[PDB]
Parts: C-alpha cells; structure tokens; sequence
C-alpha cells in the first residue's frame, strides 16, 4: 500500500497547499515520502500486485531508492513556492510506476507522468536552465513516441501489450529496440544522450540531483524487464562510455563533466542488462545513488545555477567533513577498493562476463581507466588554495544526510554481504 | 455581371435591390435621431426591408448620410464609400449634409455631392421621419429606374456607376 | 492593441475616434481624437442676428436643446434687461423639463441598447415620440424649435394642448415605476 | 476496402507531406485535421468506430484549435525566420527521415497476420469494461498524470 | 441501427437535397418570423409591406446577396477567406436528418431520418466542433483583427460551454444505455419525458444551447454593439449569407434537438403524428429563445466564462455521478423522478426571495 | 498491411518534420503525426491480435494531449518575450 | 452497432452539401460588378490601422483551450461508463467516480487560483 500513500498524500496536498503554510506543506511532503518508503521497508519479500501494478524486488529496492533522492532534494529546496515540491510527489509515483508494470502502455503513461514535473522543476527561469527544459522536453516527447512504436510492434508480436511475450523474429527485435530507445534515453545512454550536458549545466543543482538519480534508477529498473539482446547492449555500452568519459575530459565546468560521467556509469550500470541479475544492479544503483546524491547536495550547497571546477577547489578548507564525503564519493563513483562502487561494477562485470561478451568489457575497462584523470582531477581539489567562491555552509539536516550517505556507501564497500543478500526475494 | 443583359432579368435584380435595401449608418448630428426615429415604435423603417442593420459597410447597400459632413470627416466617409461593396446608394439627408444649410462656413462641406455621388436629396430639419420614407421609396422608384427629374430625364439605377473612382 | 475605435464605429454614438491602448480584455487607457464634428456655432453666431441665434441654440445638444435656449436667451435678457412674464417663463421651465425627459429617454435607449439587448430602445422611444406630439402641438416642430424670444414666447398654447399633457402626465408615472 | 484504402492512404500522406512540408503553419494545421478526419474514416472501416469519434472530438475540435489560437495569438504562422539554415542539416536529416521508415518496413515486410476476428464493431459498450476493468488501473493513473500535467503547466506559466 | 432499416442511395441522396433546401427555406422564413416576433416584442410592428405578409421579401434579399460583388480583400488571405463559410455551411447543414420525425417508413414508406448512426451523439459534439473551427478561421483569414478578436470571443465562449455540453448528454445515457436516438425517444414514450429524470442537466445543455449562439451570452459576438465580431465584417455577396445561414441552422438545429433529446421527441403520448409535434415543440422552443433575444442582456464572456465553468460544468458532472449512482446500483427509478422534481423545485422556489 | 505500411510512412514523415521544422511548435506537430501513426499501427494490431489496442490508442492519445498542454506551456513561457521559436538561438549549453 | 450502409449514406450527404455549397459560392462569385479599388480592399476604419499595430492577444483563451482539451479527454474517459454501467456494477462506478474527483482536483486548483488571466 505504499502506492496508496504516495497517491493519498499528493491529492489531498493539491487541495491543501492553498490553507496551509509552505513550511506546513514541506513537512507534510517530508510526512509523505518518509511514509512511503517506510512502508516499501515493511513490504520487504511482500509482492502486492493488481493489475499491471507489480510489486517485486525491483520495484521495491529502486523506488525506495527513489523515495531516499525525493527526501534529500526535497530537504534542500527553500524557495517560496509550494508548488515547487507538489510535482516531485508526482514524480514520485511515476517512476515507481515505471518499476512496478511489464505493461508497455502503463511504463509509457509512467514515463510521461516522471518526465513532465522535472521540466517545470528545471525553470528557475535561468536563461540555461529553460534552453534545458525545452531540449530535454523535446527530445523526450520524441523518445516516447519511439517507446510508443516499439510497444506498437510489441502487439504486432504478441497480443497483449504486457512485457514477457514470446516473441517473434526480426519483429520482436525491433519492437525491443524501439522501447529501448526511449529507455536508455531516459538512461543517459549514447547515441541518446546528447540532452544530459545541456540539461544538468542549465537545470538547477537540486533538480539535477533528483533526476540522475530516481529517473535513471526506475529507468533501469525497468530496463531489467526488456530482453534486451547482446550487440545493440554492446553498441549502446560501447558509444556511452566513450563518449561519456572522453567528453568528460574536455569539461572545465563540475555539473556537464558530472552529466558525461554519470553517462559514462549508466553505460558501466548497463552490464547487469546483459543478464538481468537484478542484484547486481539493485546494489550497483545503491551505490551511485548515494554518492550522486552527497555529491550534487554539495554543489547545490554551493550554488544552484553554476559551480566550476576552481571553484570547487579548497572545499576541505572550507568545510573538511564536506570535502572528505565529495572525495569519497568521487572514489566510490570511479570503483575503487574498499568502496562499495568497486562492488557494484564487479558484480555488473560478473554478469557480463556470465554473458560472454569481451571485447565489450575490455573496453569499457580502459574507459573507466580514462575516467580516473577527471574524477582525481575533481576529488583530491577539495585540499587546493579556496579561491573567492559561493559558500553557503548548509545547515545541519544536509550535514547529517550527506554524512550518512557516505558511512553507507562506505559500509557496503567493506561488508557488501549484508544488503547484497537481501536484493532477491529478501530474506 | 451588373444586373443587365435581360428585360427581365434588370427589372427583377431591380426589385429584389429595391425593396431589399439595406441602410448602412452614417451619424452625424441631430439628423441621425430623426433618422432613427423612422425605426421607433410609432414609425419604423422595418416593412419595406429595412429592420436589420448592419453596422459593418460591408454588409448594406444603402449609405444614408446624416448629419453635417465636417471636412476631417471628409475622407473617412470617402473610403466608407469605397469599402463598400459596388451596389451602393447614397441618399443626403438633412439641410446640412444636401446643402450648407445655417452652417455655411470653413467647418462643413457645403454638398455631399462633392465627395460621394448623392443618389436622393432630402431637405428638413429634421426632416420628419415619413419623411425619410418618401426619400426611400423615391429611391425604391429610382434603382427600378422608374424615376424622372423636372427636364423629363430618366434617372439611372445606380449612382456611384458614373465617376473614375481611382 | 493600439486599436481604432473609428468615428461611428463600432456603432459608438456620438461620432468620436478613439485610440484604445488594450492588452487582452481590461480596457488600459483611451486616447481620444474629436473635431469630426466640429460645426462652428462659436464663430457662425457672431454673424447672425440675436434673434436669429436662437435658431442656432437649440441645435447643438439636440437631446436637451432647450436648456441651451434658455441659457442664451437668459443671458440676453440680462444685457438688455428684459422681463420674462410668469406664465411665460412657466411654459419655458415646462419647455425644459420636457426636453430634458426626452433626452433622458433617448439616453437610456441608447445606453441599454449599446451594450445587452435590442428591445428596450423602442418602448421608452415611443412615449418620446407622444411627447414629440406636445410639441408638435404647441410648436409645431419635432425638435429645434425656434419658439423662445428674448423678451417671452412665439405664441400661446393651443386649447388642445393642455389635455394631452395632463393625459400623460397621468399615464408616465406608472410606466416609468413598472421599468423602476 | 482497396478502392477506398488507396485513395485514404493517399489523402493521408499527402496531407503529412502538407503538415511537415508548408512553412504556412495554419496550411500544415489544417492539412493534419484533413489527415485526422480521412484518419478517422480509416478507423471506421478498421470497425474501430468509438476512438475515430474521439479522435475528431478530441484532437481537431479541442488540441489542433488551441494549436491555431496560439499560433493567431501568437502569429508564427511562418516559421521561416531566424535561420540559421546549416544547409547540410537539411538533406542529411531528410536522408534520415526516410531511413526509420525502411527499418520499421522491414520489420513490417515479410509479415502476414490474421486480420480475422469478431470486432462487432469498436463500439465503447464493449471497450468501458476493458476500460473500466483490465484497464481501469491504467485509467486511474492516467487521470492522474493528467491532473499532474495541467498543475505543471499553471506553476510553468504562473505570472506573480 | 439494430432495428431501424435502410432506404436505397439514390433516397438517401434525395432526402439529403431536401433536407438542404428545406434547411434553407427554413432559416429564411424564420428570419421573416422571428423579425415579426420581435416586432410584436418590441411594439413596432412588421412587413405587412412587400409580402404581402412578408413572406416573398427574403426573394428580394437573395436577390441583393448575389450581384452585391463578392469582394476578394487584398492584403488579405486569398484562399482562406473564402473558404472558411464553405465549412460552415456544409458542417452545419448536415446532422440534422438524425432527428427523427416519426417512426421507421413514416416517410410514406422509406425514411423518416436521413441516416440513424450507433454513435449520434459523437456525430453532433464532432460537427460543432467544426462550425467553431470555420468561424474563428474566418475571423484570422480576414486579416483584420477587430474581426480577430471576435472570433476568439466566439470560440473561447462557444468551446467553453460546448465542453459543458458533454457533461450535460453524460447523465441520460446511464439511463438508456444505448446511443441511438430511436431508442431514447421511444423510452420517453413509454418511461416519460427523461427531462423528469434529469432536470438538472436539461439546463446546462439549455443554457449552452442558449450560450452557443441562441443568445444572452450575446457574447457570440455580432459586430454590432461591441468590439465587432468574426464570421462577418469583410464579406458581401454568399459568404456572409452562407455565415447568416450557417448561424441559424445552428440555431434551429439546437431548437429541434432540446425537444428531441430530452423532453418528448414527436413521439407524444397523444395522437402519435410523426411530423407536426415535433415541428411544433421546435417552434415552441425557437419561440422561447427569441423570447430572450429581445429580453435579456450581455454577458461580456468572460463573467460568462466563469459562469460556464465555475458552476454549470460541475453541476452536469455531479448530475452524471449521481445518475450512475442510480444506475449501477440500478434499485429505483423512482428515486430519480423525486430527485429532479426537487431539484426543479429548489431552481424556481429560490426566486421569489 | 497498407494500413501497417502506412503507419510507419506516417511516422518517418512526422521524423522529417522534428529534423525539418525550425518553429518549436510545428515541431509539435510533427511529433503529434508521428503519435497518431504509432496509434494507427496499434489499431491494425488491435483489429489482428482482438481489440485491445483500441484502449491503448485511447490511453496515448490522453497521454499526448498532457504532454502537449505542459510544452505548450512551455514554450510560451520562452518565446513570450523572446524572438521567434527557432530553437538555433538555443546554444549556451555547450560541451 | 449500426450497418455500415449508413455511413456511407452520412459520406453522399456530406458530399452532397459539398458539392451544393461550392455551387453557392460559384453563384456568389459570377454575380457583382467586379470593379475592385484601392480603397474597397483596404482593411478598414479609415487610412489604416482598424486594429493595425497590436500586440499579441491574451492567454486567457490559450487557458481556456488547453483545459478544454484534458476535459474533453475527461468526458471521453466518461462515456463508456456512460454507456455500460450496470454491467460494471459498484466497481466501474467507483471507477468512475475516482476518476472523475481526481480530474476536479485538478479543476478546483486551477479554479482557486483562478484565469482571469
Ligand atoms: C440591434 C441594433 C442595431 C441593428 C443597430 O445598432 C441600431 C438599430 C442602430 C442605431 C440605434 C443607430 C445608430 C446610429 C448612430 C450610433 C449614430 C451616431 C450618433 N448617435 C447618437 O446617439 C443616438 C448621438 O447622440 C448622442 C450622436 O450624436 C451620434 C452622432
Ligand atoms: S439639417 Fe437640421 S436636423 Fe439635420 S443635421 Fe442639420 S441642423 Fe441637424
């Protein structure tokens, strides 16, 4: 009943946003999330399923991970507007939609209903931040309308529009690259995806947070439905890790290089694709979610609209306990010993190699190679000389919630056989 | 093509703009209430063919000019003449718009005459609205050419026929 | 919208061009053209004879003329001293009230016709059409009359005449209560 | 059927021609409601009679209308202002434009299918309990991301 | 159509010719009917002139419609101008043979109707759509904006209350359950007069009838007495009769349909003749909106705006929702008749205050 | 199968538009073409595989008219104050 | 249902009153004068300018069209619940009434936050 809440609270706050106070309407909002996911906690190993509405470990662990990004976003955002916050909610239960139905038109319906809030989320009316809403509307109404065609020849294949059909030949194959399209566009994979640089430099700090991590979390969760094949799986992994780290090189700005290198994790994210494990990938989203969540927190600390690189510089100095947890998210996020990141990717290597296919993980080893230069270009700045730079020091809330974000990553990286067990059915 | 071409066909166009007339609003000064008050519920111009009234000049036939034409209204009614359609009519109403009447100055246009071609004169002030009626089906006689001057010249349909526009 | 609200049009009586400043459907602010009118009573009367200018009184608010007669002839009056007889300068106030009726007859035609409904411009317009029969009656004129002097009245009232106006007088009051 | 099959295959693709071809954008407005209509039509012989209706209803009367109110409020009716031509973009992406056909043809080519089956004709006495039913979840959530969507756009315009 | 027969094409193509001259005649002699209405309104009374009752002047008025130079406007649209009273015309003229004048073969063997679709209902919310389309169309193509504004006027109006529309026809079908007018009419015939039913609803729709284009929005808008109108102002010679036409077919269409839908469609209780009740509840209710036409105001559209859709489109949804309550629970009929005739009640006895 | 065929030249046409046109707005239409082909093919497939598709294409075409009510939105918001929508005055967010 | 003979009687008639609309026009068109001027095809409202320089017209009825079109949605979401609903008992009406109470949730937002703009 976890969808009873979401839905519950968001309709009555519609109404009640008008008599109550905005700190009123955060609390309650917080009351809501918090809610929910205590109940996702709860329901842990219950599938409670209706129609295309299907409660499982998937649905489970990612929209619990959506749930913990929504609360963390939401903590931040002060501005005095109510409205601001309602949509999120939303969001919310879209993306949880998009993990919890195999039914193609109900994962499109999901999908529209995530993508559309996070586009007025993206007007601060920031010149950069409305050039964004418009690319990344526009390119997602294209990419729906692709997922719409792929559910289309999904019917042709099978006569029902639920995922699991049977599947025919060169039908069943395009029907499943046309959903995937939209999906890995939604998943920042290349050649789908040119709008995330755009997209976290214009949108604001917080909303980028929100996205890269409940948008790609429920679209991998989703993806794990799809039967995806071998080559197109090497052909998007291939172009997105290249084009994510190689690009990334080039970035002097800290979100756009963050939106190639998080292109460059999804492609990484994408192994788990090659078997479904469902575990490995439960973990490896954990993981990125945690850390993507502590990182943009600090750079939303920082400032919304813009943070660069210099100026992220001297941040230990600044605030050591802050430097320290974006150093070692930097870590966690390049896959390093003991950090639960180096986990994750294991397990999505594992299953790759499970999979067979090599030159494909080769490559994206080197890659990953590639990336540490930017990443220890970014982490290890955090001891620089501070040059004159936007430092609003947060209050205590952000502090303890970036703290724990990093004790968890942390934690799991040492004792990944604690959680790790409990992806599967849960015991 | 005109309304010609048949002995039959010209006379019965002819009806059909002879009691279809429609007037189109000019209102100038005190002539204009007496113009309305051929409407009122005592006297209404609204049996020969004439209850609506559409404001637009696009839409009616007859222009009744009412009212003394000040000079910067000159141009104004010049192009209401012209952005209306081609089967038009001017009828002069009142001393001021026919004549210069009193007003005999720099201020007003001594003869309508000048700028568009006046179909009927009509003297009064204010001419009593029956009056207004005779000037109408002294009209309806005209475009069914069934009118005469005082010389025993026959008068065409349609002023308005007889000028270079431009 | 910088838009034209033309001289006549649309159907805006009193022949006036505006230029309306407007975005959407408030109303900004109106930036009036008038002269399409301008006759030239002030510099015309000063070549016609004093008698002769009463005809040029009434015609000018051709709603409420009378009130314009009587300014005019009131102010001459005074600058040659005349003296107004009672019975006359009662006929002269009844002259006033009467036009004054009759323009707010019209003004309330025009009013509720410019902006709602067609019909109640005609039945208000019919009384003022019997009140036009009062004058007609005792001045022989529809409206701009050429009947007050400097020193009183053209002439006297028909026999006729006071039975009409005691008939409406009589038959109004109802009528104006039932629009009341 | 193929009398009139081809003749509406024709209309609606040269109608589409229209829509993506005429730089006047009420043309390419009212070029897309003929292709919706004849679309419409097409649904009526495919016995799927209720969803033409509304799709006439819904999209021509209520979508594309609000489509040329904006574009009348806003006039845009050219779009051949700015430029920037990149006259490269335009062949290329045109070359594009028809590869995505000839891959869905080919996914289509070499297909034959059983269009055989007891419609009854589209009629919603039969479609509300699949409606409100199988998909009355699917309904719900809908409704939902509708309210959503008109509560994004208010807070998107929102002047204060 | 599950029951109701089909006459040949070249009938069908027969009563579609009649049904568009009778259409015709019709608008013409009610424009004669209702200016002598207004007349009898307005004290002044009518045309005992060229008629000699007045029925052969609008002869005359066609006749000055055509030869009066239908004008192309330069520096205006050359096609569009044109062609938008084309549209509505055609899409007006049409659905209105669905309105059934009497049982099947009433037509001295064939057809009383023209066509009986499954989906009638659609048909009509469809092609009034496009009547709004082809004014608002007109108002842009005439390139001037006086005229642009008017027709937004039109449309915002007319769509905001055709919106209402929907949710007013909702409530009956709960009741029949089938979307053929021949079936609705004839359960009036035996239930009785659905209006009893659902009272509530029959004046939303009333007051959209009365909204699109009867009159009091007046709103509409026509040029005169406002910021002119679209639809109008810039044609002389068959477009702006073919506007007129289009308008009043609108008019009469409604006039028919309110009778038709909701109260008793011919199909009376007494004497069932096919044709002459319904002509006569048309004009009964043509009457009643000419009745309005002279007596009462404007409504500025956009209080007419908030009005429709504040008040009158909730109240039809409600009104639905409580007629579904009655249907799937399906107990009591009864229930309804006492539900509207207080509803009724409450409507008039809140007058008198 | 012409109706299949002509679903996907529908929709490779709506993809020319969105390439083509320079107005966001028209790109919008092509986008709602290119919608209404996909809807066209899950009606073939309904009236093949029973009928099913019919409430799909309903459920798509409430679902495009969400979207197009929140871009249309937005793109007024833009080019409110702005010159025409043509998105190549769009390049600040750059690699 | 209804025979598909009916729709095709509903396509002669639109082609009938096409095709004799098109012929009214024609007659419109042949008979007049046909002696244009500068002047006649002038916008109106004396010299230039009727309305002239404008700027763009209110949202207000882009307001009113975008909600038009979701509620319209609505109602075709409604009528098949219109048409069967005893078949659907208690459960397609409550159906049908969640959605219906959602969809004016979202009306009683817009509503008190109010358009007249
Ligand atoms: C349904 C309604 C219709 C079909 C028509 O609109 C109605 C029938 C037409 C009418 C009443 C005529 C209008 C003429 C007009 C507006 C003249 C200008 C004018 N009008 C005045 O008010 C009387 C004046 O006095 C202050 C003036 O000085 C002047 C110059
Ligand atoms: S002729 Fe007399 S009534 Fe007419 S405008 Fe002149 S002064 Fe007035």
């Amino acid at each position: 009943m976890t969808l009873a809440i979401l839905a519950v609270f968001s309709v009555a706050l519609t109404l009640l946003g008008f008599v109550l106070p905005p700190q009123g309407v955060k609390r309650a909002t917080l009351l809501g999330l918090a809610l929910a996911l205590a109940s996702l906690l709860l329901t842990w190993g219950k599938p409670f399923a209706f129609g295309p509405y299907a409660v499982d470990g998937v649905s489970q662990v990612f929209t619990l991970l959506a749930l913990l990004g929504a609360l963390w976003t939401v903590g931040l955002v002060r501005s005095g507007r109510f409205e601001f916050y309602l949509l999120v909610l939303y969001a919310a239960l879209g993306m949880h939609l998009l993990a919890s139905t195999r039914h193609l038109l109900l994962m499109l319906v999901a999908l529209e209903a995530l993508s559309l809030p996070l586009y007025a989320l993206a007007t601060w009316r920031r010149g950069q931040g409305l050039e964004a809403a418009l690319k990344y509307f526009l390119l997602g109404a294209l990419a729906a309308a692709f997922f719409l065609y792929g559910a289309a020849l999904f019917y042709g294949a099978t006569g029902s529009l639920v995922l699991g059909a049977p599947g025919e030949g060169p039908l069943y194959a395009l029907a499943l690259g046309l959903l995937l399209v939209g999906l890995g566009f939604k998943a920042a994979l290349a050649p789908f995806h040119f709008w995330t640089p755009d997209v976290y430099q214009g949108s604001p700090t917080p909303v980028v947070l929100f996205m890269a991590t409940s948008v790609k979390a429920a679209a991998f969760a989703a993806l794990l439905r799809v039967a995806a094949p071998p080559e197109a799986l090497a052909l998007l992994v291939a172009l997105s890790v290249v084009v994510g780290n190689l690009a990334a090189l080039a970035q002097k700005e800290a979100k756009r290089l963050l939106a190639y290198s998080s292109i460059a994790h999804a492609g990484y994210m994408a192994l788990a694709l090659y078997t479904g494990n469902a575990q490995a990938l439960g973990f490896y989203l954990l993981t990125y979610v945690l850390a993507t969540g502590l990182a943009f927190a600090v750079l939303s600390q920082i400032s919304p609209d813009r943070v660069p690189l210099e100026a992220l510089r001297g941040l230990y100095r600044k605030d050591p306990l802050l430097g320290l947890a974006f150093l070692v998210a930097m870590l966690s996020l390049l896959g390093l010993p003991p950090l639960a990141g180096f986990w994750g990717k294991y397990l999505a290597f594992a299953e790759a190699a499970r999979a067979g296919a090599w030159g494909v993980l080769v490559l994206a080893l080197v890659t990953s190679a590639v990336s540490a230069y930017y990443y220890l270009g970014l982490g290890l700045a955090v001891f620089a000389r501070p040059e004159e730079t936007p430092f609003r020091p947060g209050p205590p809330w952000a502090r303890a919630a970036v703290v724990a974000a990093g004790v968890l990553l942390l934690a799991l990286g040492l004792l990944p056989g604690l959680v790790l067990p409990a992806l599967a059915a849960g015991g | 093509r005109e309304g010609i071409l048949f002995t039959t066909l010209e006379k019965l166009v002819a009806w059909g703009r002879s009691n279809s007339l429609w007037p189109a609003t000019f209102g100038l000064a005190c002539c204009a209430i007496e113009m309305m008050a051929s409407t009122d519920a005592r006297n209404d111009l609204a049996r020969f063919g004439s209850e609506v009234f559409r404001a637009s000049p696009r839409q009616a036939d007859v222009m009744i000019v009412a009212g003394r034409l000040s000079k910067k209204m000159a141009p104004v009614m010049r192009r209401v003449w012209e952005q209306m359609p081609d089967p038009k009519w001017v009828i002069s109403m009142g001393a001021c718009a026919s004549s210069g009447g009193m007003f005999n100055n720099y201020a007003i246009v001594q003869n309508v005459d000048s700028v568009v071609p006046v179909d009927v004169y009509v003297p009064g002030c204010p001419p009593r609205p029956e009056a207004l009626i005779y000037a109408v089906m002294q009209l309806q006689k005209k475009v069914r050419g069934q009118a005469y001057n005082e010389r025993g010249e026959r008068l065409p349909p349609v002023a308005a026929w007889k000028r270079t526009r431009g | 919208m910088t838009l034209n609200v033309g001289p006549q049009h649309p159907s805006t009586h009193g022949v006036l061009r505006l230029m309306v400043t407007l975005s959407g459907e408030e109303v900004l602010e109106v930036v009036p053209h008038i002269g399409y009118l301008h006759t030239g009573f002030e510099k015309t009367m000063e070549h016609r004879t004093y008698l002769q200018n009463i005809t040029y009184t009434p015609r000018m608010d051709y709603l409420h003329s009378f009130a314009h007669d009587l300014a005019y002839a009131l102010a001459v009056e005074k600058l040659l001293g005349a003296v107004v007889p009672p019975r006359a300068e009662t006929i002269r106030v009844i002259l006033n009230e009467l036009s004054r009726l009759a323009s707010h007859l019209v003004f309330l035609g025009t009013g509720l016709l410019d902006l709602g409904a067609l019909t109640p411009f005609f039945y208000a317009f019919r009384e003022r059409e019997t009140i036009l029969d009062l004058f007609e009656w005792v001045t022989g004129q529809r409206f701009h009359h050429n009947y007050i002097r400097i020193g009183g009245v053209k002439e006297d009232l028909p026999e006729e005449f006071v039975p009409e106006l005691k008939k409406l007088l009589e038959v109004l009051p109802h009528r104006i209560d039932e629009y009341e | 059927m193929s009398l009139l099959e081809g003749l509406a295959l024709f209309l609606l693709l040269l109608s589409g021609v229209l829509v993506v071809t005429l730089r006047n954008a009420i043309h390419a407005a009212l070029a897309l409601i003929l292709n919706f209509l004849v679309l419409a039509g097409v649904y009526v012989a495919l016995d799927a009679r209720f969803l033409g209706f509304i799709q006439v209803i819904v999209y021509a009367g209520a979508i594309v209308v609000l489509f040329l109110f904006v574009i009348m409020l806003l006039f845009a009716a050219q779009g051949e202002i700015g430029f920037d031509p990149l006259v490269r973009s335009r062949p290329l992406a045109a070359l594009l434009a028809l590869g995505v056909a000839g891959i869905l043809a080919a996914g289509l080519w070499g297909l034959d299918l059983a269009f055989t089956q007891d419609l009854k004709g589209g009629l919603p006495q039969a479609l509300g309990p699949l409606l409100y039913g199988d998909w009355l979840f699917v309904l719900l959530a809908v409704g939902f991301l509708l309210m959503a969507a008109t509560v994004v756009a208010v807070a998107l315009v929102e002047p204060g | 159509t599950w029951s109701y027969p089909v006459d040949p094409y070249w009938m069908v193509a027969l009563k579609a010719l009649l049904v568009v001259v009778g259409l015709l005649t019709a608008f013409a002699f009610m424009t004669l009917i209702e200016r002598r209405l207004l007349a009898r309104f307005q004290v002044r009374m009518g045309p005992n002139r060229v008629g000699p009752f007045g029925l052969l002047q609008p002869l005359a008025d066609a006749i000055k419609s055509i030869f009066k130079e239908d004008i192309v406007v330069a520096q205006a649209d050359r096609f569009l101008f044109v062609l938008a009273p084309l549209i509505s015309v055609v899409f007006a003229l049409l659905a209105f043979g669905l309105i059934p004048f009497g049982p099947p073969g009433s037509f001295f063997g064939y057809q009383p109707w023209v066509i009986n679709l499954d989906l009638g209902i659609l048909y009509l919310f469809a092609v009034s759509e496009l009547a709004v389309y082809g004014i608002f169309l007109s108002g842009w193509a005439s390139g001037s904006k006086y005229s642009l504004l008017g027709s937004l006027r039109s449309s915002a109006s007319l769509i905001s209350y055709e919106l209402g529309l929907g949710l007013a026809l909702l409530a009956p079908v709960l009741l029949v359950g089938s979307l053929n007018l021949n079936d609705i009419v004839n359960w009036q015939k035996e239930h009785g007069w659905l209006f009893l039913y659902a009272f509530p609803a029959f004046l939303v729709y009333l007051i959209a009838s009365m909204a699109e284009a009867a009159r009091t929005p007046f709103d509409l808008p026509e040029a005169e007495q406002e910021l002119v109108g679209g639809y109008h102002t810039e044609y002389s010679s068959i477009k702006w009769a073919l506007f007129q036409m289009a308008e009043y077919i609108h008019f009469i269409t409604a006039s028919a349909l309110i009778p038709t839908l909701f109260l008793g469609g011919w199909t009376m209780p007494v004497l069932e003749v096919p044709y002459l009740w319904m002509f006569l509840k048309i004009a009964f209710f043509l009457f009643f909106f000419i009745w309005i036409r002279a007596t009462w105001f404007r409504l500025r559209y956009d209080q007419l705006l908030r009005f429709g859709w504040g008040f009158l489109f909730p109240l039809a949804l409600l009104w639905f929702l409580v007629t579904a309550l009655v249907v799937a629970l399906d107990l009591p009929r009864t229930y309804l008749l006492y539900l509207s005739a207080l509803s009724f009640l409450v409507l008039l006895g809140a007058v008198l205050y | 199968m012409s109706y299949l065929l002509t679903s996907a030249l529908l929709f490779a046409l709506g993809v020319y538009g969105v390439l083509t046109r320079r107005t966001a707005i028209l790109v919008f239409l092509s986008i709602e073409l290119m919608l209404n082909a996909a809807n066209l093919s899950l009606v073939g497939f309904a009236r093949a595989y029973g009928l099913d598709g019919q409430v799909a294409a309903l459920m798509v075409i409430a679902v495009a008219a969400a979207e197009v009510a929140v871009g249309l939105g937005l793109i007024v918001a833009i080019f409110r104050h702005r010159e025409s929508t043509a998105v190549d005055d769009l390049s600040e967010l750059r690699g | 249902m209804a025979p598909i003979q009916e729709y095709v009687g509903t396509l002669i008639y639109v082609g009938v009153a096409l095709f004799i609309g098109v012929a009214a026009l024609l007659v419109g068109a042949l008979l007049g004068p046909k002696k244009p001027g500068r002047a006649k095809l002038m916008p109106y409202e004396s010299g230039n300018d009727p309305a002239g320089e404008v700027k763009r017209f209110p949202v207000h009825f882009y307001v009113v069209a975008m909600l038009f079109i979701l509620f319209d949605v609505e109602v075709a979401f409604l009528w098949p619940y219109a048409v069967s609903a005893g078949g659907l008992g208690l459960y397609g009406f409550l159906g049908v009434l969640a959605f219906t109470l959602l969809l004016f949730v979202g009306f009683l937002y817009e509503w008190w936050k109010g358009v007249m703009r």
